[PDB]
């Protein structure tokens, strides 16, 4: 067991307003394998200026994945009222191979806020939060989405400057608007950009404290932290699991203007992850000061065979999914990008 | 009688070896480019014919 | 450089001749292979390819 800090001093955790209708939209960003989208680089080696077939864990060509949006909270003038979240916490999915996430795709563009449909704004990259586990059941009122004995958790903090991963067994707290308490809707994290998002010092525990208000981290295990440099560039994040633990991938430390994902961490999680879920996150900003947070897309991974093209610098700039259609099968059979 | 051709035959290597069963497909997938060589040889023979 | 030597680099062992050349591939994956799984490059700790 490892020390993570003090528990929450507040008893009444904040209220969250679930309205799935505001978040139910369409923004198609299918996997385009012709520009090597969501490709995890072969994690033993590298090549130069060739084209080869390779068996690994890739997503389906043309897959649409699942979209998720994060929204600001309710605020009257200069006072955030409550949190605006979707029902993601109730939506438990299967892990079964891992997945990849496309973060910041719709950046440097003009979109709209979620809680204010008639409000144009420039979109800002935001980072997702995941909670993965080995056993899932119901909450206090039979609400789906409770995670048992050990739950790996990945959550960004400090206005998207760092990422933290930990076991930290979850213990639902009993109080107002809280999981184990009365009048429970959904747990969620939050950060107030008025105070926490200070240029001099970004509070690196704001989201951790928000999470602490709903759960009591007990018998906690490894609590790492990885530093992220701010920008508005599209990036990729992958996660798989083997006998060596849980592998974490990203394209920030090696390929930043590309997207090829390289391993950057390994976790001592040796229990078989069978379920995962997104963690909702609302921004307690001022009603007159709200931004648009780019949606992120999650695509599953499968044991497929791909035709990858490595360039001179060793990066995969294009690939072909051998099992997509008949032309793809022809391309892979000759293992070339030009078929007579 | 002077023969000039033979019958042109192509086989579907994947379906001949496994005939639809998904379990056999994964087992054959790690055999790599055998079926591809068979298909390319047959295609070349038919083109020459 | 120029002599046939035995090598053991980070658990990859064999026998060959090393030489100085312009870097290819990606640096973080020090071992550079070719199409047929033969090591053809190495990113040394000294900062050379």
């Amino acid at each position: 067991t490892v020390d993570v800090g003090p528990d929450s001093v507040k008893s009444a955790c904040i209220e969250v307003d679930i309205q799935q209708t505001f978040f139910d939209k369409t923004w198609p960003r299918p996997i385009d394998v012709s520009k090597a989208d969501g490709i995890i680089y072969p994690q033993g080696r590298t090549y130069s200026n060739i084209t080869i077939t390779y068996q690994g864990l890739f997503p389906y060509q043309g897959d649409h994945g699942d979209m998720y949006v994060y929204s600001a909270g309710h605020a009257t003038g200069t006072t955030p009222q409550k949190l605006f979240v979707a029902n993601y916490s109730q939506d438990v999915k299967q892990f079964a191979n891992g997945f990849v996430v496309r973060i910041g795709a719709a950046a440097n563009s003009t979109g709209t806020v979620i809680i204010s449909p008639s409000t144009s704004a420039t979109i800002r990259k935001i980072y997702p939060a995941f909670m993965l586990g080995s056993s899932v059941g119901n909450f206090s009122d039979g609400k789906m989405g409770r995670f048992f004995n050990h739950t790996l958790v990945l959550l960004p903090d400090g206005c998207g400057t760092l990422l933290r991963a930990f076991y930290c067994i979850l213990e639902p707290r009993s109080g107002n608007h809280c999981p184990a308490g009365n009048s429970y809707t959904s747990f969620a994290t939050y950060h107030t950009p008025a105070t926490d998002c200070s240029d001099g010092n970004y509070n690196r525990n704001a989201s951790l404290n928000s999470f602490k208000e709903y759960f009591n981290l007990r018998n906690c295990t490894f609590m790492y932290t990885y530093n992220i440099t701010e920008d508005e560039i599209l990036e990729w994040f992958g996660i798989t699991q083997t006998a060596q633990g849980v592998h974490l991938f990203s394209s920030r430390y090696v390929d930043l203007y590309g997207g090829n994902m390289f391993q950057f961490a390994t976790l001592p999680v040796y229990d078989t992850i069978k379920y995962y879920s997104i963690i909702p996150h609302s921004i307690r900003s001022i009603q007159s000061d709200r931004k648009a947070w780019a949606a992120f897309y999650v695509y599953k991974l499968q044991p497929l065979t791909f035709l990858l093209d490595f360039s001179v610098d060793g990066y995969i700039r294009r690939a072909i999914d051998c099992g997509f259609n008949d032309l793809s099968q022809l391309h892979c059979s000759y293992e070339s990008f030009d078929v007579e | 009688y002077i023969q000039t051709t033979i019958q042109k035959v192509t086989v579907d290597c994947k379906q001949y070896v496994c005939n639809g069963f998904q379990k056999c497909e994964q087992l054959l997938r790690e055999y790599g480019q055998f079926c591809s060589k068979i298909n390319q040889a047959l295609h070349g023979a038919n083109l020459r014919q | 450089l120029g002599n046939c030597v035995e090598y053991s680099l980070y658990g990859v062992s064999g026998r060959g001749v090393f030489q100085n050349c312009t870097a290819v591939g990606v640096r973080q994956q020090r071992f550079v292979y070719d199409a047929y799984q033969n090591l053809v490059g190495y990113y040394s700790d000294d900062g050379n390819y």
